[PDB]
Formats: structure tokens, sequence, C-alpha cells
């Protein structure tokens, strides 16, 4: 009986397998080859904030493009000003592990979550002037791993037991669960349009969800290895990932497959993030060479190094009207690059 | 000549300490800073006073500068010697501390004792030093002793010889026995550490030892008193000083195997 | 959030006296601390006190005789007074303001307790007779520039009911303060600000003033006055 | 070109900085550990004179030193992704039951992967062996033998040099040194040096376990303190 | 035990999903990244008079 349904479902992943293969006429290397190239970048730091006491583990720019949260592993979770490195506010946590944490987009909500298993929302435009914790978000039975906000009231979470969720903020029960992973997940991303996020996982596969329904779409599986970040191009119709094989790679949804890759020789360690720029044209990367590279989207060409920081970089990010780069890392210090 | 030799070491010695602390992270530590405070102080000593005294004995005696220019040069050699002494009493009490009782010393290391250790013992050898110059330009022919600059009271010789080189060197053996009972009680693969430790410990104390008393002795011999002999003797003992004060700061360098391969590398560079 | 006072009362020249102002319903600790009003005339400004008193400033017509003080434990604040003169009689306002970006200070006022013994700004308008439906504005003119380097222009509006205390409404020459009906707005260029009223209505008849906080000491305006 | 209110935030950031200076100085004061224990080794009676479904903590103080052990049961079997947080405790606390014989090589398995972790390589650890009354009880007994799991057993050196505690079975002194050895092995294959184990043994019911994790973590301080002085 | 049937009824209907050539992609892509080629600060110097840093 489970032998016939073996069968059938090996025959239908032949088929899916031909039917993509069908697609693949011309490569994007032969298309390419005649684009000037971007020449060559160097960027100087422009600023560096100092008070942490601790590795860094998140960062997410302000949908301003001047403000900016940092936590880190001493427990505290606080808020910068880029323009004159100023303290806005500095907010304890309960828990001293933490892992993720997210900026709101109307620009008075912060999310925080770790190894606790639950997702606390923290309220800052309020009278007397504290920041108190407005709702505590339970029914995980994993370390959350990512958490971003949809609207004023909607939050999306992955987690460490192989499932994602949507939730409520004021209701406070979870209204959709996506699961179909069988390792743990990683890392998520949405989309500008809001309608669809994808994820990815540590059994070496990327899914895109659907926000609305909650069934899976399409499933990518081009890596040797677990995935640790994962971003999404500015048109809406392509991806990139990075896993710990130093190697980044590029995926197109309409054509349901795979298109380009970026690697090397000389780096063989791991990725910890991924991010665009605003016109596409540059991709950045963290490694665990205590640096960070530069590649051309279009023709996987080393065009760059940043090194500033002596430990390993963990969070990266871009501005969202492209004009610095913010990078932290392990030694609790955090940068600004333009 | 090997005294010329001597001088290019000491320079050579301290500036390859000073490249390896600041152009590499993993020895930016306090105590790697204030072994390159140790450093810097050499340094300024070996490349400022030697090649005068190189020059005294090349002529033998007898001074090309003008008979004025006399107290300086003695406040410059004295400074930095009580300089490197009270640096070396510092850290063997740090280091008894630290192998005493660690947990606490570590509870009680704020990484910003290095400055206050820095200023006090810069300040100690500075109150020690003040005395000589002022009363030397008041009266010059008095202290100018044809020519050698030898220090014409011997009160001041007396207070100063004492107070600068035997109270250091009772505390510095106290401190030494303690540590090796101590960690002789702790032993009776850490073992081996220990015995390392024990075996470095006492290199170091005994080098130092040896190096520094001959000098101090003799001074003591002369101005409590054939006569010519001993006259004689100070200059070789002078020499031996500014000798130790060049092989000082590889001893205590040399172990690490990080600062060998950093040495190895700069050498290659 | 509310604020007391205590003091007042009949006074003899050349004596002194205390205030009292007291904080119940917030983080006092976090806040700075701040205005006195002759019987027929606009508000003028006194002292200040910064948070952690680590900062003090007085007027030049009230330097040298004026002690102000502050209890974290007891959330209080006390104004001490001496040597006082027969020019002194008014009423005194307890204010809190708090500075960060994007912040809005000179959001609360206290009740006031009264007692009885530099950049110029004008206000052209005195008394404007309106209809109820219509739509008003004012305007307050000013000496020198007070947009900034930064491209901020400092200025508030204050609007003040009969027998009550004056609440805040448009911070920064363009914002809305919290709670404010949307009717209200407000515009300019350097040194020309005008305040706009649309649909008017009832309930919404006072005293209205312009204020400017690019250095110290803190100028208010004449007053403009609404009638039927 | 400032304003005064620029001046009033940079007062207040001051104040924030000023607080995060005490409030960080602070907590450096106390030490930390985690427990970790595969199964049925009982790692909840370890210390239990002095004493969240992801998190659990346990505050114990000696001789005014302050202890806070972590032990984590509300994640799944495989733990290579949440270890990378714990690579700047003090010492590792592993605990194994050496009375049932059936699950001896799964412990095996996971000390030498733990040992030979990639973010763990300057990470001490502290081994105990639990539950030897009922290895007491079960070989007296005669029933389960040892060569049928262990070969080696058989052909055994005498532990002469060593000295068994005073006035015991020959038999129990040769089975708990043999399994002893077992683990040092795995710990000194390497041989690398920068990290080194502490194996002890425990009963079911034993008041004082406190002191030998200090007078271990002593010790590993000492250690740090002769490395970064270059006496070694 | 019953999992293999809701496995394979995912992966029917994820069977049926239209696609498009390579070359179309590609030619989408860069014609989007070449037409913000002047927007985007980073790939451009910009001078110190509007740069904010
Ligand atoms: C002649 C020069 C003097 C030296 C000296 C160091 N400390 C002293 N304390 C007292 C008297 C002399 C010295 C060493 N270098 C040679």
């Amino acid at each position: 009986e489970l032998d016939q349904l073996r069968q059938e479902a090996e025959q239908l992943k032949n088929q899916i397998r031909d039917a993509r293969k069908a697609c693949a006429d011309a490569t994007l290397s032969q298309i390419t080859n005649n684009i000037d190239p971007v020449g060559r970048i160097q960027m100087r730091t422009r600023r560096t904030l100092r008070g942490h006491l601790a590795k860094i583990y998140a960062m997410h720019w302000g949908t301003d493009s001047r403000l900016l949260v940092s936590a880190s592993q001493d427990g505290k979770l606080i808020i910068w000003d880029s323009y004159t490195t100023n303290k806005v506010h500095a907010i304890p946590l309960r828990s001293s592990w933490v892992m993720t944490c997210a900026y709101a987009p109307s620009g008075n909500y912060v999310a925080c979550g770790g190894l606790d298993n639950i997702c606390s929302i923290y309220n800052l435009k309020t009278r007397e002037g504290n920041v108190r914790v407005s709702r505590e978000l339970a029914g995980h039975t994993g370390y959350l791993s990512c958490c971003r906000f949809l609207d004023d009231n909607q939050i999306v979470t992955s987690s460490g037991d192989t499932t994602c969720a949507l939730w409520d903020i004021e209701t406070g029960q979870q209204t959709t669960t996506f699961t179909g992973h069988t390792g743990d997940v990683m890392s998520l991303s949405l989309a500008p349009d809001t309608r669809l996020f994808v994820s990815g996982a540590c059994d070496a596969s990327a899914k895109l969800w659907d926000v609305r329904e909650g069934m899976c779409r399409q499933t990518f599986t081009g890596h040797e290895s677990d995935i640790n970040a994962i971003c999404f191009f500015p048109n809406g119709n392509a991806f990139a990932t990075g896993s710990d094989d130093a190697t980044c790679r590029l995926f197109d949804l309409r054509a349901d497959q795979e298109l380009m890759t970026y690697s090397h020789d000389n780096i063989i360690c791991g990725i910890t993030s991924v991010s665009f720029s605003k016109s596409g044209r540059l991709l950045l990367a963290g490694y665990d060479d205590f640096n960070c590279n530069v590649w051309d989207a279009l023709k996987a060409d080393r065009a760059g190094v940043l090194a500033g920081h002596d430990n390993r970089v963990s969070c990266l990010g871009v501005t969202d009207d492209g004009m610095a780069v913010a990078t932290g890392s392990w030694d609790s210090f955090l940068k600004i690059w333009n | 000549l090997l005294t010329a030799v001597v001088i290019i070491l000491t320079i050579a010695g301290n500036i390859l300490v000073i490249m390896a602390v600041s152009l590499e992270k993993k020895l930016q530590n306090a105590t790697n800073y204030f072994l390159m405070s140790l450093a810097i102080a050499d340094m300024l000593l070996g490349f400022l006073v030697m090649p005068v005294s190189m020059l005294t004995i090349l002529y033998g005696y007898r001074w090309p500068l003008p008979s004025k220019l006399c107290a300086v040069w003695i406040y410059l050699d004295v400074l930095f010697s009580t300089a490197s002494i009270m640096h070396l009493c510092a850290i063997s009490l740090d280091r008894y501390v630290a192998i005493q009782n660690p947990i606490h010393h570590s509870r009680f290391n704020s990484r910003t004792k290095a400055f206050l250790k820095i200023i006090a013992v810069w300040t100690i050898s500075v109150g020690i030093s003040m005395p000589i110059p002022v009363f030397g330009l008041q009266d010059d022919s008095k202290v100018f002793k044809e020519g050698s600059c030898l220090l014409a009271d011997d009160n001041f010789v007396l207070i100063g010889s004492f107070v600068s080189f035997f109270i250091p060197l009772t505390i510095m053996v106290i401190t030494y026995f303690l540590t090796i009972k101590s960690l002789q009680k702790e032993a009776t693969q850490s073992i081996s550490n220990e015995q390392k430790a024990c075996k470095v410990l006492g290199i170091v104390f005994f080098l130092f030892v040896v190096m520094w008393c001959p000098f101090f002795i003799t001074n003591i011999m002369a101005v409590i008193c054939n006569e010519d002999v001993i006259g004689a003797l100070l200059n070789v003992f002078v020499w031996i000083g500014y000798l130790s004060s060049a092989v000082n700061p590889l001893v205590y360098t040399l172990f690490n195997k990080t600062y060998r391969s950093a040495f190895s590398r700069y050498i290659q560079c | 959030v509310q604020l007391v006072e205590s003091g007042g009362g009949l006074v003899q020249p050349g004596g002194s006296r205390k205030l009292s102002c007291s904080a119940s319903g917030f983080a006092f600790s976090s806040f700075g601390m701040h205005v006195r009003q002759a019987p027929e005339k606009g508000l003028e400004w006194v002292a200040y006190i910064s948070s952690g008193s680590g900062t003090i400033y007085y007027a030049d017509t009230v330097k040298g005789r004026f002690t102000i003080s502050r209890d974290d434990p007891k959330n209080t604040l006390f104004l001490q007074m001496t040597s006082l003169r027969s020019e002194d009689t008014a009423m005194y306002y307890c204010v809190r303001s708090i500075y960060y970006y994007g912040s809005s200070p000179f959001d609360f006022w206290g009740q006031g307790t009264t007692l009885t013994v530099d950049i110029v700004m004008t206000q052209a308008t005195s008394s404007v007779p309106v209809t109820p439906g219509e739509s008003v504005s004012i305007s307050c003119r000013s000496s020198k520039s007070l947009l900034h380097s930064n491209g901020n222009t400092y200025l508030y509006w204050f609007l003040q009911r009969p027998g009550q205390s004056p609440q805040l409404l448009i911070y920064r020459m363009s914002n809305l303060a919290s709670g404010v009906p949307d009717r209200f707005s407000g515009s300019g260029s350097g040194t020309a600000f005008t305040l706009t009223i649309s649909r008017l209505e009832a309930e919404d008849v006072g005293v209205y003033y312009c204020m400017q906080h690019l250095e110290y000491p803190l100028t208010f305006g004449a007053g403009t006055k609404l009638e039927l | 070109t400032v304003s005064a209110e620029d001046k009033a935030a940079a007062e207040r950031s001051k104040m924030i900085d000023k607080n995060l200076r005490e409030d960080g100085e602070k907590a450096r004061r106390t030490l930390r550990l985690l427990l970790l224990g595969a199964d049925n080794s009982g790692k909840s009676t370890i210390v239990k004179q002095m004493r969240t479904s992801g998190i659990f903590e346990t505050k114990f103080q000696v001789d005014k030193v302050n202890f806070h052990m972590f032990d984590v049961g509300g994640q799944r079997d495989e733990r290579r992704k949440w270890i990378q947080c714990f690579n700047d405790v003090t010492a590792i606390i592993f605990v194994v039951d050496s009375s049932d014989y059936n699950r001896l090589q799964e412990a095996l398995n996971d000390f030498k992967s733990i040992w030979n972790n990639r973010w763990l390589r300057t990470i001490s650890v502290i081994l105990f062996l639990n539950k030897q009354d009922l290895l007491a009880e079960k070989v007296l007994a005669g029933k389960s033998k040892i060569e049928d799991y262990f070969p080696e057993f058989a052909r055994y050196t005498t532990p002469e040099d060593a000295t068994p505690e005073p006035g015991e079975d020959p038999r129990v002194t040769r089975a708990k040194y043999f399994i002893r050895k077992e683990f040092v092995d795995i710990s000194t294959a390497s041989g690398d040096g920068r990290h080194i184990c502490y194996p002890h043994f425990t009963c079911a019911v034993d008041t004082e376990n406190a002191r030998r994790i200090f007078n271990d973590c002593k010790d590993i301080i000492l250690q740090m303190n002769l490395r970064e002085y270059n006496l070694v | 035990i019953a999992q293999a049937r809701k496995l394979v009824e995912q992966l029917k209907m994820e069977a049926n999903i239209d696609r498009i050539k390579v070359s179309k992609a590609a030619a989408d892509l860069m014609a989007y990244c070449e037409a913000h080629a002047k927007e985007d600060p980073l790939l451009t110097p910009v001078p110190a008079s509007e740069n904010p840093f």
C-alpha cells in the first residue's frame, strides 16, 4: 500500500524535474555578458555606536531612515539615533536570552523574542513616559527564530519546531499555522505588496507560502546544507539565499528554478546575513571570517570588502532610501558604512 | 664596539614589543599595556643616555659638552633606572596576587588598574629623582669630579641607594618565596603547567637579582671607604646594569607562543 | 497624571515664602519642570529646573532671590522666594516637559495658585469678532529667524479657555497635539506664522498665544481674544 | 549652532549611559553554569539543599560566591542550533547514569559530539557519574556481565598505582575504574590541551556537591590566569 | 502512517503550475535593474553637501 504511494510520489517528482528543466534555454550568465562593470567601490565607516556590554544578536532599521533598535545578550533592548548618535530608550527584558527583534512600520511598537518561547510586544508612545509591555503571545513549543510585523495588528512568527504562525495581537491567539517543513525553521522574509512570504529551514529547502489561505505554493531545493539567511528582491519576483557552505544562490519565482550562484575558493566559512541594495545591482553578505563582502548581482565578481570588526558579524541592514548600511557583530559594537 | 651593539639591541628589542602589542588584537589586555609602558621607558633610556656614555668612554673621563651640562644626563639616567626597578617590583606583586586567589582577583579587576599603576610608579620615580639636579646646578664645581660627574655628596648617595634598591629587593624576595610555596602546596595536566610556572618564576627572579646587585653594592662600598680598583670596577658595573635593562623585556615576552609567532613573522617581513 | 500646589496668600513686602508643587500619576524623575501670569497680562517665564538637578536657569527679572529644588522620592518640587516687591502679584503654574527626538514638551499644565502682595515676539490682533461656522486665521510675527540649520522651526501655539489653564495645540509649527480635533492647523515660513481654524463651532473661544523655544529665556506673545 | 533641546537630549543620553554602566558592572560578580544530561540521570537531584518551559534556572551560593545554573528541558533531541549562545560560560556540567549498561554507548557518542564541537573549544567540562550504589548492588548481584557488552573488560590491567577507596570489593573498583577510563580516553584522544575534564563519583544521597564545583571553578580560573600572564 | 496521502495530495496540487522561459525573466530583471541606475546612492557616489552623514 505505502510502497505504491512512494512509487507515484517518485514518478511525480521525476515529472516535476523534467517540467522545470524544459524551460531552461539560455542561462543568465550568457545573457549578461555584454554589460559594463560597476567598477570598484570603497566605503569608510562614518559612525560607531557604543554602549552594549555583550554580544549583539539582531537589529532593524526604522521606517523613517533615522532610527534603529538593537538587541543584546545582556538583556537590554535599546533604540538609537543615527545622525546624532544619541540614545532615546533603553528597555530591560525579562529573559536574558534574546535572538530576534523587530520594529513596527507605524513607529510606536517593538517586538522581542528568544529562547523563552514567548513573543513580547512593547508599546513606545504613551503617557507618563515609560515603556510598558502590551502583550505576551505564547503557544509555540520551540525557540522563536524570527518575527515580523505585517500591519499594526498582525505579526508573523517563525519558530524552531518546524512551523510558522500568524497572530492577531488584540485577540492574542493564532489564526493560521503553516506546517510543511521537517527541520528547524531559521529565516523568514516578507514581500512589499504584503501578500506572500518566504521561509527557510535547516533541511536545506526554501518554501513560498501564502498569507491568506495558508497553503504552500512552491518549494526550492538547491543547497547542500542548512540556510541561515534569506532576502527578497525589490522587484518582487526573485530572492536570494545564503547557507553555511559559503555559497549564495539566486532564485526566480516564475521560472521556478535556480538562476545563478555566488561562491569562491578563499572563503570556506558560513554566511550569516544577506541584503539587497535599492536598485538591486549589489548584494551584501556577512561571513564568519570577521568581515563582509559585496557581490555584483549580475556577474558574481567580488567588488569590495568591509573589514572593521574583530569578531563575527551577526546582523546586517540597509536603509529604506539606500543611503547607509549598518552592521553589527559580537564585540558589542555596531557600525554604519556609507 | 660591544657597547655600540648593546645600544642597538636595546632599541630593537623594545620596538618589536610595541609593534606586537598594537598591531595584534589578541594581545590587547591590560597587563600587556603595562608591559608596553615598561618597554617605552626602556626604549627611552637606551635611545638617549647610552650614546653619550659611549662617546665619553671614547674620549676618556672627558666632557666635550659644557661643564654646566651634567645635571640633565645624571637626572635622566637615574629616573629611567628607578622607573624600571619599580615596574619590576609591581609586576612581581601583581603576579603573586593573581596566583594566590584567582576568583577575587578577577572580581577586583576592572581593566583600569593599569593607568593607576603607571601613574603611581612614574610619580614615585620622579619624587626620588628630583633632589639631585637642583642642588647640582647651584654648585656644579663641587659635583664636578674631573669629568666623571661622580656625585660629590656621599650622604645623598647612601640615602638614594638604600631606599631605591634594597626596599624593593626585600619585597621581591618575600613575594617570590610566597608564590613558590603556594604553587608547591597546590601541587602537593595542571601539574606540568605548575612546574613550568615555578621554573619561569625562579629563572626570572634569579636573573634580576644577579643583574643589578653588584653595582648597588659597590656604590656603597666606595662611599663607606685599592680605591682606584673600585673606581675602575664601577665603569664595568654600570654597563652590566645597562645590559640587564636591555635584556629584561625579551625574557618576559619570549615564552608566549603568539608572541613567538608574531616575532617570527616580523623578522620575515 | 495630576499636579497640585500649596502656598500663597497675602504677603508683606520684604518677606519670604515657599511654594510646593506635588505630582501624582506619572514617572516624576524622567521629566523636567518649569510660569506666572499677571492679573491683566500674558504669561511670563520665570525659571527652569532640569531632570536630575543638573541644570538650572532663571530670568533676569527674577535672578538672585529665587531658588528651585526638587525631592524625587517624595515626588515634589519647591520654589523659595525672598525679598518680594509690590509688582510680584500674579498666579503661578507648574509645568512639565520632556526632551528627546520626536517628543512633545509643555504637554501638561497645573491648576495654578494666586499670590497677592532677547527675542521680541509681537501679536497684532487683540479682539476679533467671529461668526459661528466660519473659518478664521491668526498671525504671529517674529524679530529674528526661528528656522534652525537642521530645518526645524521652534514655535508653539497655546489655547486658554475662560477660567481654565492653557493646553497645548500645535508644537513645532506643523504637528498636532494629542486629543486635539483635526480642524486646527498651522502653517507659515520664516518669521511668519499662522493658525487656521476651519468649521469653527462653540467651546473653542478663548485666548491664543504663540511662543518661541529657540533659546532661553522663553518669551510669549501678547495674546488674542475671540468674541462673538 | 545647537538648540536647547539637543543639549537636553545629550543630558538624557549621558544619564542613560551612566545607568547602563552601573547595571552592567553589578552583573559580573556571579558565575554561570550550563547543566545538561541525556536522560534517566537525575540531573535535577545534583544540588538539592540550596535552591518558562523553555528555560529553567537554579541559583545557589557558596562562600559568598553566587552560581547561576541553567537547565533546558523544552528543546528537541537535536541541540546544534541553540548551543552557540553558551560559549562564554565558566564550565559545562555533564551527568550520566552508570547503573544501566544498555545506554552507555549513546552516552559516549553524546560526549564525543559535545567534546569535539566547534564553538566549545575553550570551555572545560565537569563530569559526574551518578547512581553508584545501584552499580554496586548490580555488580554484587552477579547477573549482568560486562564482557557481553565491552569485550576489553575480560582482559584488564590492575590499577595498583591508583589508590582505591579504603575498604572495598576489588571487583567494584575494577569495574568503576574501567568505566571512568572509558570516558577519560575519549577526553584525551584529541590531546589538544586547551580544555580538560574533571571526573567525579556521586551517590544518590550526598549532602555536599557545591564544594566540588567550587574547588574546580577555582582551578579553571587559576589555569586561565596562569595562561594569560605568559607563565605557560 | 497516513501522512503519505497528505504528502501526495500536496505534491499533486503543486504539480500543475504555469511557468515561463528563462530568457524573458532575465530580460525583465535587467530592465528593472537598469531603470533605477541613477536612484542608487550606494551604486553612485554622493557629494558631501547632500550626504547627511
Ligand atoms: C650613575 C648612574 C646612577 C644610577 C642610579 C640608579 N638609581 C640610583 N639611586 C641612587 C644613586 C644612583 C642611582 C644607575 N645608572 C648609573
